C-alpha cells in the first residue's frame, strides 16, 4: 500500500538508479519499458519463487491503479519494494486498542476530531487542515464524524 | 439451592474474613503489631477496591463500546 | 419509574413495559443445550441458547421448555429465561423496575414462593407482584364481569368474576391445551405414514397446527364430507420440501378441546366445564355470565371455535338466555394488555410487595395480604 | 498528500497515545495511594492501658470486617461485569467474525535473495 | 517457533510451514528398491529412491506406495518418507517444530496411535495434533456449514458439518478413489491395443488420466456421440513415441465414481452417497448442508464434474431446495491450506498433544481429550 510509498520516499535516488540499472541490465530486450504482472510472475518463476497470479493482480492493481499492468517509476519502486515484506504484526493489537479508547477522553465512544487535532499538535508534523481532513477519510470509512474503534482497527491495521 | 449456595458462600467467605481477635493477654508491642495487621489489611482492600473502580469505569466504557458496535452492526 | 409487565405462559414469553398496547418482546421460552461433539474451534459456540436463538439453530439442539404445565420444573432453565428477558430483549437492569408476573390459578405454592425469592434475591427488583391470569384477560376487554376461559398453551382454567367479586370456589382448572394438541397432532400425523420424533420437530408439527388445523362446527358432519370429497385435503410445504398434505387431521386435532376423550383424558370439554362453573355460582348471577363469557389465550384462536363452543352452550343452557361469547381479535395478548392496564393504575400503586416487607417476613408474604 | 508524512503522523499518534495513557495510569496510581492514605488512617497508641489496645482492635477488627465484605462484594460485581463484557464481546465477535481469519505469507522471501537467483552467476551487486 | 503443517495423503505428500498459501514440497509418496544387478561399480547406487527422485529412475525401479487406502501397510518406508520430509525437502530439523498431521475419518486406531509413537520417538517432536481431512477442507473454505466429499486418491469420505458441530452417524466412507480408477483405465485400454503392466507403467497410466480424461455430464449421450463421429479421439506421446489415440476411454475412466458396478463395487456413486449423508442429518439443517456442499480433493479435478454432480443431486433432491456445488480452483491443496489456516489459529495453540503428555499416558492419549 502507500506504506512502500512511505518506505520509498524513506529512500532516495541511490535506490531508483539502483532499480533503473537492474532494469537496464535484466528487463534489457523488453518492448516495454516497465515491468508487467505476466513478465514479473515468469521471471520469478524462473528464479525460483512462485507467487500466485491472483497476487500479480493484486499487485498490479495496488501500485498500477490505471489497470495497465505496467509500473511507472514510483509505484514501480513501490513493487520492487514490496516483495520484501520485512515488517508485519501492525504493531500491538489491545495495547493500542486501550491508548485508541482512553483518545475517547470524552469517553461517550466517539473520538472528536479536535483531540486528533490537539494530539498533532503535539506531533506538530508538516500537516494542514486538508491533510488531517483527508487522513480522517481514510480512517471514517462509514463517515460518522468521529473514528470509529473497528475504523480505528482499519485505518491502524498492519501499521507499525 | 444455587442462589442459596450463593448466598451462603459470600457469607462463609465473610466468617474466613474473621479473624481469631483474642489478643488481650498480648503485651503493648503486640497489640500494636496487631493493629497494624489489620490497617495492612485495611489499605490493601483499599487498594483493590480502587483497581475495583477504575477497572469498572472501564468496563462501563467499554460496554458502552459494545452497545454502540451493536447499533452499528444492524 | 415505568412497570415490567412480565407474563412467563408456557410456551411463549410475552413482556413489555406498562402502558402500551402490544409486548415488547415474544419469543418462545425454550433453553437448548448442543448435543452433537463440535469439531471447529473458535467458532464461539455456546452452552445454551435460549429463547428465540434456539429457534434458529433448532437443527443441531434438544429444546426442553422449563415451564410443563402451569408448575416450573427447572428452576435453573427458568432463571435463565428471565435474565435473558430482561438483559438481552429489554435490556434494562432489574434493579430500577417493579416486576408483575403471572401465575395460573390453582398451583402449587412452592412454585409461587420460589418465583419472588428468585426475583428478589438474584434480579434484586424494586417490588414484585403475581396476578391471576384470568382477571387480567377479564381487564383488557373493559368488563367487570364475566366468565373467562383463558385457553393457553400449557393448562386451560376457566374463572368466573361478577361485579369484580371473584367466585374461588368456581374455578375449575383442566390440564388439557396446545401442547397436548401439539402431541395428538403429531402422533395422527403417523397415520398418513410422516413421522415427526425429535424434539425439534416437534415445532415442525406446532407450525403446522398453527397453519392448518380448524375447530369443525360439527363434528360428525366434516368426518363424513371429508371421507368422501377431497375438498379439505390442504398441503403444506417442509423446512426441507417433501409437500404433505392433511386430511381430515385438520379438524381432528383441535376437535379433542371438545372430547378430551381422544388423548384418554377423562374429563368433559371445553364447551361443558364452562356450563358446569356456571352452575357452580349463585343462582342471580347466571344471566350475566351466560351473556358474557370471555374467551382468551392462545389457544382459542383455532378459526371457528367462537361459533361451535356458542352452539354447544346453547345445546347445554336454557332455551331462555342469551349466550353471548367475547372473542376478541386480540385475543393472544389479552393477558398481557390487561397485565399493562393494572400496572398503569394509580388505586394499584400501593398494592406491590415493597423489598421491606419481604425482609420482614421472608419468601411467604406472597400468600399474605399482598396477595 | 504524501504517504510519508502520513505515517510519521501515524507512529507520532502512536507516541502521543501511549505516552498521555502512560502518564494518566502513573497519575492514577498517585492519587491512589493519596487517597487510600487519605482514608486509610495510621494510629499510634503505644503503652496505652489493655482496654484501650483492646478496644482499638475491636473497632480495627469490625472496620476490618467492613471493608472486606464492601471490596468483596465490589469485586464480584465486577468479575459479573468482566463475565458479560466478555459475553457480549463474544456475540459481537460472531456477528461481526468469521471473515476475521488473518492470512500469513512466507512466499515473500527475502527480496535480495530474490534478485540474486534471478540473476545467477552475474548476481554480483545486486 | 512456527509449525509444520505435514498432510500424509496417498499419492502425494504435502507439506510446508504454517501461514502460506501453498505447500512448499509436493511430491509423489513411492518408495522404490531397484530390480535389476548393476554392473558398473562406484556408481554411488543407493538402496532406495524415495520422493521425487524415483519418479526419474523409475524405470529400473519398483515403486510401491506405502500407504493403500488411508490406512497405512507399511511403516518402514511411511518413517523413510516422513524422514526424506523432513530433512531433504524442508531441512528443517523436526526437534524445534510441532507437526500437525492429516487423517481420513473411520481409519483404524492403531494406525494413529503408531502414527504419533513414530512422531514423537524417532523424530522427537516437540508436539503433534492429528486432525480429520474434511474438516480442514472446510477451513480453506471459509465456511462453517456445509457437507464436504473429500474425494482423495486413496480413499473418498463425506463429513457433513453444520455450525461446527460434526455429524458423526452421518460420515460415509467409500474406498473408490483416483488409484482405482488408475487401474480401472489401465484395464479399459486393454480394448485398443495398448498393455500396461508393469509398475512404472501405472505412472504413465495415471499421467493419461490426468491429461485426457474428463467427466461427462450425460452419459448414455457421449457414449451414442463417440460411437458415430471422431471428434473425441484425442492422442497423446508415450515417453518413447508410439503415439496412442483414447477414443470413448476418455470419459468412462472417471465415470466409475458414479456407477462403482464398472470395477466390481456394490456401493453407489459420489452422487448418491451424498445425498444418503444428506437425509441422515436431521431435518432442520438439509437446506443448508444442500446449498453448501463443497468439493476437495485431487480427484475432483476432472473437467465438468462440478456440473454432473449439480445435474445428479438436483435430480434427487426436492425440486423447491436450491443446490449449489462449491468447486474453488484450488482445490488440490483445499486440506492442506486449511491446515496451514489452523496451525496459525491462536484459539488451537492449546489443542497440541504436548510431549510430557505422552509421556504420561503412553500412544494412547491421541483418543482422548487432546483428540
Ligand atoms: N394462530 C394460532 N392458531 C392456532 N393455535 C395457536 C395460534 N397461535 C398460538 N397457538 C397455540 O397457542 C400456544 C401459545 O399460547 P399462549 O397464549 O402463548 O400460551 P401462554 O398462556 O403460555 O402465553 C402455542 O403453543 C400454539 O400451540
Ligand atoms: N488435474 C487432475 N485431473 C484429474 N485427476 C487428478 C488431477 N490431479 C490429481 N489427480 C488425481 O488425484 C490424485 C492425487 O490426489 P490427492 O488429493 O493428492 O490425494 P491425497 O488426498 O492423498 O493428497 C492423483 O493420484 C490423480 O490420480
Ligand atoms: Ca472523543
Ligand atoms: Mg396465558
Ligand atoms: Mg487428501
Amino acid at each position: 500500500d502507500d506504506i512502500y510509498k512511505a518506505a520509498v520516499e524513506q529512500l532516495t535516488e541511490e535506490q531508483k538508479n539502483e532499480f533503473k540499472a537492474a532494469f537496464d541490465i535484466f528487463v534489457l530486450g523488453a518492448e516495454d519499458g516497465c515491468i508487467s504482472t505476466k513478465e514479473l510472475g515468469k521471471v520469478m518463476r524462473m528464479l525460483g519463487q512462485n507467487p500466485t497470479p491472483e497476487e500479480l493482480q493484486e499487485m498490479i492493481d495496488e501500485v498500477d491503479e490505471d489497470g495497465s499492468g505496467t509500473v511507472d517509476f514510483d509505484e514501480f519502486l513501490v513493487m520492487m519494494v514490496r516483495c520484501m515484506k520485512d515488517d508485519s504484526k501492525g504493531k500491538s493489537e489491545e495495547e493500542l486498542s486501550d491508548l485508541f479508547r482512553m483518545f475517547d477522553k470524552n469517553a461517550d465512544g466517539y473520538i472528536d476530531l479536535d483531540e486528533l487535532k490537539m494530539m498533532l499538535q503535539a506531533t506538530g508534523e508538516t500537516i494542514t487542515e486538508d491533510d488531517i481532513e483527508e487522513l480522517m477519510k481514510d480512517g471514517d470509512k462509514n463517515n460518522d464524524g468521529r473514528i470509529d474503534y473497528d475504523e480505528f482497527l482499519e485505518f491502524m491495521k498492519g501499521v507499525e | 439451592g444455587k442462589r442459596q449456595t450463593e448466598r451462603e458462600k459470600k457469607k462463609k467467605i465473610l466468617a474466613e474474613r474473621r479473624k481469631v481477635l483474642a489478643i488481650d493477654h498480648l503485651n503493648e508491642d503486640q497489640l500494636r503489631e496487631k493493629a497494624k495487621e489489620l490497617w495492612q489489611s485495611i489499605y490493601n482492600l483499599e487498594a483493590e477496591k480502587f483497581d475495583l473502580q477504575e477497572k469498572f469505569k472501564q468496563q462501563k466504557y467499554e460496554i458502552n463500546v459494545l452497545r454502540n458496535r451493536i447499533n452499528d452492526n444492524q | 419509574t415505568t412497570a415490567l409487565v412480565c407474563d412467563n405462559g408456557s410456551g411463549l414469553v410475552k413482556a413489555g413495559f406498562a402502558g402500551d398496547d402490544a409486548p415488547r418482546a415474544v419469543f418462545p421460552s425454550i433453553v437448548g443445550r448442543p448435543r452433537h461433539q463440535g469439531v471447529m474451534v473458535g467458532m464461539g459456540q455456546k452452552d445454551s441458547y435460549v429463547g428465540d436463538e434456539a429457534q434458529s439453530k433448532r437443527g443441531i439442539l434438544t429444546l426442553k421448555y422449563p415451564i410443563e404445565h402451569g408448575i416450573i420444573t427447572n428452576w435453573d432453565d427458568m432463571e435463565k429465561i428471565w435474565h435473558h428477558t430482561f438483559y438481552n430483549e429489554l435490556r434494562v437492569a432489574p434493579e430500577e423496575h417493579p416486576t408483575l408476573l403471572t401465575e395460573a390459578p390453582l398451583n402449587p405454592k412452592a412454585n409461587r414462593e420460589k418465583m419472588t425469592q428468585i426475583m428478589f434475591e438474584t434480579f434484586n427488583v424494586p417490588a414484585m407482584y403475581v396476578a391471576i391470569q384470568a382477571v387480567l384477560s377479564l381487564y383488557a376487554s373493559g368488563r367487570t364481569t364475566g366468565i373467562v376461559l383463558d385457553s393457553g398453551d400449557g393448562v386451560t382454567h376457566n374463572v368466573p368474576i361478577y361485579e369484580g367479586y371473584a367466585l374461588p370456589h368456581a374455578i375449575m382448572r383442566l390440564d388439557l391445551a396446545g401442547r397436548d394438541l401439539t402431541d395428538y397432532l403429531m402422533k395422527i400425523l403417523t397415520e398418513r405414514g410422516y413421522s415427526f420424533v425429535t424434539t425439534a420437530e416437534r415445532e415442525i408439527v406446532r407450525d403446522i397446527k398453527e397453519k392448518l388445523c380448524y375447530v369443525a362446527l360439527d363434528f360428525e358432519n366434516e368426518m363424513a364430507t371429508a371421507a368422501s370429497s377431497s375438498s379439505l385435503e390442504k398441503s403444506y410445504e417442509l423446512p426441507d420440501g417433501q409437500v404433505i398434505t392433511i386430511g381430515n387431521e385438520r379438524f381432528r386435532c383441535p376437535e379433542t378441546l371438545f372430547q378430551p376423550s381422544f388423548i384418554g383424558m377423562e374429563s368433559a370439554g371445553i364447551h361443558e366445564t364452562t356450563y358446569n362453573s356456571i352452575m357452580k355460582c349463585d343462582i342471580d348471577i347466571r344471566k350475566d355470565l351466560y351473556a358474557n363469557n370471555v374467551l382468551s389465550g392462545g389457544t382459542t384462536m383455532y378459526p371457528g371455535i367462537a361459533d361451535r363452543m356458542q352452539k354447544e352452550i346453547t345445546a347445554l343452557a336454557p332455551s331462555t338466555m342469551k349466550i353471548k361469547i367475547i372473542a376478541p381479535p386480540e385475543r393472544k395478548y389479552s393477558v398481557w394488555i390487561g397485565g399493562s392496564i393494572l400496572a398503569s393504575l394509580s388505586t394499584f400503586q400501593q398494592m406491590w410487595i415493597s423489598k421491606q416487607e419481604y425482609d420482614e417476613a421472608g419468601p411467604s408474604i406472597v400468600h399474605r395480604k399482598c396477595f | 498528500i504524501s504517504a510519508s508524512r502520513k505515517l510519521q503522523l501515524k507512529t507520532l499518534m502512536l507516541q502521543i497515545a501511549k505516552q498521555e495513557m502512560e502518564r494518566e495510569a502513573e497519575e492514577r496510581r498517585g492519587e491512589k495511594g493519596r487517597v487510600l492514605r487519605t482514608r486509610c488512617q495510621p494510629l499510634e497508641l503505644d503503652g496505652l492501658g489493655f482496654e484501650e489496645l483492646q478496644d482499638l482492635c475491636r473497632q480495627l477488627h469490625a472496620r476490618v470486617d467492613k471493608v472486606d465484605e464492601e471490596r468483596y462484594d465490589v469485586e464480584a460485581k465486577v468479575t459479573k461485569n468482566i463475565t458479560e463484557i466478555a459475553d457480549l464481546t463474544q456475540k459481537i465477535y460472531d456477528l461481526r467474525g468469521k471473515f476475521k481469519r488473518p492470512t500469513l505469507r512466507r512466499v515473500r522471501i527475502s527480496a535480495d535473495a530474490m534478485m540474486q537467483a534471478l540473476l545467477g552467476t552475474r548476481a554480483k551487486e545486486s
